[PDB]
């Protein structure tokens, strides 16, 4: 998300939205795209990277020994965080609120379903890895991809600085 | 038609009238309740010998209002399968395939208990060795049919505090004209 | 001659090597129809017996059965000795390719017999079992408990005395039940278990369900008991009480993925029993139902293996089971006869159909089986054992030929015709691998496909019933329309087909292993003795001797591996 943030110069959505008039951030910050994607994904507990008991057998979800509303809400809070995250996703790198000719709510409301069937497509396509490719993944590939997205924005942004 | 209530395999029955004839906002929330309960069911398949991978062909326990039992009632499985009803909550229903869970089903031998209903109570009944998914799913439509025309307690501090079971006319009695009414057969001398 | 002719068998030189060696008394040779020689063996001559056939030039170096007998209530024994009870012991010599029975006498009084642990490490369970069932107890013999029915249970079920009914279901006994599983893991004593008494913990780890206890350094395991008996039917018990032609839907349940292929060997041995020679066109029938269900298995199992790391090919062998017999799980269609009905006229269509769309499929599998580099990673060098290990724990399934010992009982001991039917049965390299095993069971799926094709190519256009008037059912056409006929009918739907007092035992490559049928009659209606012999019972008593060194996960992994079957190892 600071390759966001250094783009564009401050923590505000608005200033974001307002920062992306002209170009939307995926095209610059594709690596800065798909890192915070498969981080949303992770954090919120979607497919690929859930049930991680699955690779043992002295170990087992934690989403046992709830019953009814408890195991309900912990379903449902699942999927306002997958959708907050599309939210996000869409307002951090796609264009926030912003069309040609539809109302900019209704882009929004449009870019987000977008990213929610992408990430039903991306649930139905990619099979689940283990446990070991996970972490080797998430730490060697994703960190120090992220610190050289954010030094190479950082080179760019400094270097047309009028 | 009239019910049974059990209030609080041993304890006793009696058949009444349904409460709801004696409020008119009671009744359309309790059919709305019913409705929820009927189209949103969540079975626990019971892993046993030879029914349960027949109805592998068509979760975790608690969460999961519903019991299929599938196998034969083993003396030694039979404390764990009430203890695993135990586990789960009220309300709860019991599914039996095949004849070993509805009685002894071929097996009248000393290892073998003559059905879980025994010990626990059944909702729906499935005869025969190893039913068809088609009968599990039409089991599925007749106990929906079942916990539709219920009348159990919305809560457990204002209300009755008991459960009313309909009493369903059985199937052989409702299919009995398109049963009896069958003249000819293809003979089994083809395919 | 023919083959079930009750013979002596004292042209088998094992005969004249026990003559010379333990002179020419000291045991009874029994003439039975079983087709293999059954020696009578003193009690205190029994380990020095088998120490003797485990040093013979070519041994006998597996263990095949070991089971009681009451022989209280049998009539019939002429050319035996005086018993009460008796033991016998099957043994197999692959590089002889012979076998041979030792039955050991017993009286009331002293129901002792030495263990045989010592030197055949798989008579540990059969001993189990035989202490379960009847009441014979063996001297030396480690946790020597009840293996299929719970410790608190008084008397013996084999037991001839012992009534085969369900009793009245007492809800206070099932509440004992249930409060000793709520304390099972409280008051847990690991000395009645057979184990060792910091790292060490003892948990109950609950294809079938059954419970297996297991001791933790950690996470890596070091000594386990698997607790069987959860799916105990009693299809031995209820073999004593069923006739000769109503225990055939009990054989098909015993293994409910073979069904036909385990209602084939109660129906060879019977028609052993009965001296019936079943035409051609029965053999090519049986052959083909047999390969369908193992078939059926086959791909179950693969699929079983490969989902954790099928629908139609299943639904369509079933739609095909549907048409030639009755409902699709459990056939029920063997008689001793060799069928219920002809085939339909419709047969050559479904199987054409079925044989010209599996090869792709085959196809599939086995590019899907090649390429999987992490399956093929985590299945490579988990549970090896090579020969040794499977040459004294039973194991007679893929996992004998994965070690590389050629021994298939389609080929070393041939039936139904099945040497008229060309095929080269699989046999893997050295290590018993899961992946090796995996790989062989596809090829013998390849060969079933190929018996499958043979069958479709040539079949007889005979009878499907025999000729000989012990064959239960007789035709159906000719009970309607002859009155022999309905007499033959009528006493072998009434009281059984009675079939003269002799000892049959029937040895079939099942769709896991070798499942075998022994029937003793006492010349009535029913079965004196039932005893089935399976495959799976001994692939769950090899797990102690494999899986000690290996984590949890090895240890399932390993489980998924073995094609066992629950309802298959507790009868
Ligand atoms: S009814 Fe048949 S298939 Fe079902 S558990 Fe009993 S024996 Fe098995």
């Amino acid at each position: 998300l600071m390759g966001v943030v250094a783009q564009a110069g401050s923590f505000n959505m608005t200033d974001i939205v307002n920062s992306q008039a002209h170009v939307w951030n995926v095209i610059p910050q594709f690596f800065g795209f798909i890192t915070f994607a498969i981080a949303g994904v992770a954090v919120c507990h979607r497919h690929p990277f859930d049930q991680p008991e699955a690779e043992q057998e002295l170990a087992d979800g934690y989403h046992i020994e709830y019953s009814g509303m408890k195991f309900g809400l912990f379903f449902v809070g699942e999927y306002i965080g997958i959708v907050t995250i599309s939210a996000l996703m869409v307002t951090l790198f796609f264009g926030g609120w912003q069309g040609p000719l539809l109302p900019p709510f209704i882009w929004f409301a449009l870019k987000t379903a977008f990213f929610m069937m992408m990430f039903i497509l991306i649930r139905a396509s990619l099979p689940r890895p283990r446990y070991d490719q996970v972490m080797s993944f998430g730490w060697k590939i994703c960190l120090p991809l992220t610190l050289i997205n954010l030094l190479v924005t950082a080179a760019v942004i400094l270097w047309q600085a009028q | 038609m009239d019910y049974t209530l059990t209030r609080i395999p041993l304890q006793k029955q009696e058949i009444v009238t349904d409460p709801l004839e004696q409020n008119v906002f009671m009744g359309k929330l309790n059919d709305m309740v019913n409705w929820g309960r009927k189209n949103s069911i969540w079975p626990y398949n019971f892993g046993l010998s030879c029914c349960y991978v027949e109805m592998v062909t068509s979760a975790s326990p608690r969460q999961a209002d519903l019991m299929v039992v599938a196998g034969t009632c083993f003396t030694k499985m039979a404390p764990v399968i009430q203890r695993l009803y135990d586990q789960m909550l009220e309300p709860k229903w019991v599914i039996s395939m095949g004849a070993c869970a509805n009685s002894g089903g071929m097996y009248d031998i000393y290892s073998v208990v003559q059905g879980v209903d025994k010990f626990i109570p059944v909702d729906v009944y499935i005869p025969g060795c190893p039913p068809r998914p088609e009968a599990y799913m039409q089991a599925l439509m007749l106990l929906q049919e079942s916990i539709g025309k219920e009348r159990r307690p919305l809560s457990w501090v204002v209300g009755d505090q008991g459960v009313y079971r309909a009493n369903m006319q059985s199937e052989r009695e409702r299919k009995r004209g398109e049963r009896i009414a069958v003249t000819n057969l293809r003979t089994p001398d083809e395919i | 001659e023919p083959a079930w002719q009750t013979r002596d068998h004292l042209d088998d030189p094992v005969i004249g090597e026990l003559r010379n060696r333990f002179g020419p008394d000291a045991f009874t040779v029994q003439a039975t129809r079983t087709g293999v020689p059954v020696v009578w063996i003193k009690r205190e001559q029994l380990l020095e017996v088998g120490d003797f056939l485990k040093k013979l030039p070519k041994p006998y170096v597996m263990l095949f059965d070991l089971h009681g007998m009451d022989e209280r209530l049998r009539t019939h024994r002429e050319g035996l000795p005086a018993a009460d009870f008796s033991v016998f012991y099957h043994l197999i010599s692959i590089d002889r390719n012979r076998d041979i029975m030792l039955k050991v006498a017993l009286a009331e009084n002293d129901l002792h017999v030495p263990t045989f642990t010592k030197l055949f490490p798989n008579a540990n369970w059969y001993e189990r079992e035989t202490w379960d069932l009847f009441g014979i107890t063996f001297d030396g013999h480690p946790n020597l408990r009840r293996i299929m029915m719970p410790q608190t249970w008084k008397g013996h079920p084999l037991r001839k005395d012992y009534p085969a009914r369900a009793t009245e279901f007492s809800p206070f006994e099932l509440t004992k039940a249930k409060q000793d599983l709520e304390m099972e893991a409280l008051t847990f004593k690991p000395e009645e278990w057979g184990m060792k008494r910091e790292d060490f913990m003892f948990l109950n780890l609950g294809h079938g369900a059954f419970r297996i206890v297991l001791q933790l350094d950690g996470e890596e395991i070091v000594d386990c008991v698997p607790d069987i008996g959860y799916h105990h039917r009693g299809a031995e018990k209820m073999g004593e009480r069923q006739s000769w032609h109503s225990y055939i839907p009990y054989t098909d349940r015993i293994e409910y993925l073979g069904g036909c292929v385990n209602e084939m060997p109660y129906v060879l041995a019977v028609e052993k029993l009965a001296g019936i020679t079943v035409p051609d066109r029965v053999n090519v029938i049986r052959v083909m139902l047999s390969e369908l269900f193992r078939i059926n298995s086959h791909l179950l199992y693969i699929s079983t293996f490969i989902q954790d790391v099928a629908f139609t090919d299943r639904q369509k062998i079933y739609d095909l089971v549907e048409a030639i017999t009755g409902f699709r799980m459990h056939p029920a269609w063997f008689r001793i006869g060799g069928v219920a009905h002809d085939l339909p006229r419709g047969w050559d269509r479904l199987l054409r159909e079925f044989l010209d769309w599996m090869p792709k499929r085959l196809a599939s599998y086995e590019k899907a089986a090649l390429q999987n580099t992490i399956l093929k990673g985590r299945s490579q060098g988990v549970a090896a054992y090579g020969a040794k290990e499977a040459l004294e724990w039973g194991t007679t399934g893929a996992g004998l030929r994965a070690t590389g010992i050629d021994f298939d009982v389609r080929k070393a001991r041939p039936y139904s015709g099945y040497e008229n039917f060309d095929f080269e049965i699989p046999v893997g390299g050295g290590v018993s691998d899961c992946y090796t095993r995996v790989m062989l069971k596809v090829e013998e799926l390849r060969q079933s496909l190929r018996i499958l094709e043979q069958c479709l190519n040539n079949m007889p256009e005979g009878p499907f019933k025999a000729d000989h008037p012990l064959t239960t059912p007789p035709p159906k056409e000719r009970t309607l329309q002859h009155i022999e006929t309905l007499i033959t009918h009528f006493l072998q739907v009434s009281w059984g087909p009675v079939m003269p007092a002799n000892e049959s035992f029937q040895m079939i490559e099942a769709t896991k292993g070798i499942n075998s049928y022994y029937l003793t009659s006492d010349g009535s209606t029913m079965s004196y003795r039932t005893r089935i012999r399976t495959p799976s019972y001994a692939h769950l008593q090899q797990i102690p001797a494999a899986i000690r060194g290996s984590l949890v996960s090895d240890l399932i992994v390993y489980l998924g591996s073995i094609d066992f079957v629950m309802s298959d190892v507790d009868r």
